[PDB]
């Protein structure tokens, strides 16, 4: 489960839990 | 919005865009001085963009309002993601005219098969990025409780709904959190989290607005 806010990041985490910083710098789901 | 298309330009009067340096969550307009957002969207400084269409260009109908206030449901849960609802106080009120207006609380909880418009301005792609430009907007129906939580076991709450398509191929996605779900001229959900976007068998998660109508009436009352 990963919220749908907008977060730019560079590590994990940047991110809340669920999400992970991806291929693009965005959180999202793995 | 995965799947979507591009809403008409000022056609979702009661969208809104909160801004710190750029986008990162929707809202919707529930009254001159007040929006209505996602838990998880908090930030201890917000600017709300009203009238926005293209959120890069100013095209002249916009409205920035900073946040006076900024209360988050008190038992929202970060991990679990339950009571995933915030308030925000505007420093003053909207302007309201025919780019810039309201959207009514449910008098009641919307059916399963109910259809919907869902908005926003974030990814339209499952897989990979692309933020666009201009608002997007989808049809979508609610699913019925059994369905959402087969498809998020353990996951669920009595305060969550899913909206969506279990084929895939049509949801709401990252930077579309906080935004509205609006059934019959009802706000119904806020757009709040899923497995992936637009996955087969795994819906959009919504925070069940009618279970907060008389929180939120309490909350205004105190401010
Ligand atoms: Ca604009």
């Amino acid at each position: 489960g990963c919220p749908r806010i907008l977060i730019r990041c560079k590590q994990d985490s940047d991110c809340l839990a669920g999400c992970v910083c991806t291929n693009n710098k965005f959180c999202g789901s793995p | 919005i995965v799947g979507g298309y591009t809403c008409a330009a000022n056609s979702i009067p009661y969208q809104v865009s909160l801004n710190s340096g750029s986008h990162f969550c929707g809202g919707s307009l529930i009254n001159s001085q007040w929006v209505v957002s996602a838990a998880h969207c908090y930030k201890s400084r917000i600017q709300v963009r009203l009238g926005e269409h293209n959120i890069d260009v100013l095209e002249g109908n916009e409205q920035f309002i900073n946040a006076a206030k900024i209360i988050t449901h008190p038992n929202f849960n970060g991990n679990t993601l339950d009571n995933d609802i915030m308030l925000i106080k505007l420093s003053s009120p909207a302007t309201l005219n025919s780019r810039v207006a309201t959207v009514s609380l449910p008098r009641s909880c919307a059916a399963a098969g109910t259809e919907c418009l869902i908005s926003g301005w974030g990814n339209t792609k499952s897989s990979g990025s692309s933020y666009p430009s201009l608002l997007q907007c989808l049809k979508a129906p609610v699913l019925s409780d059994s369905s959402c939580k087969s498809s998020y076991p353990g996951q669920i709450t009595g305060n969550m709904i899913c909206v969506g398509f279990l084929e895939g191929g049509k949801d709401s996605c990252q930077g579309d959190s906080g935004g509205p779900v609006v059934c019959n001229g009802q706000l119904q959900g806020i757009v709040s989290w899923g497995y992936g976007c637009a996955q087969k068998n795994k819906p959009g998660v919504y925070t069940k607005v009618c279970n907060y109508v008389n929180w939120i009436q309490q909350t205004i009352a105190a401010n």
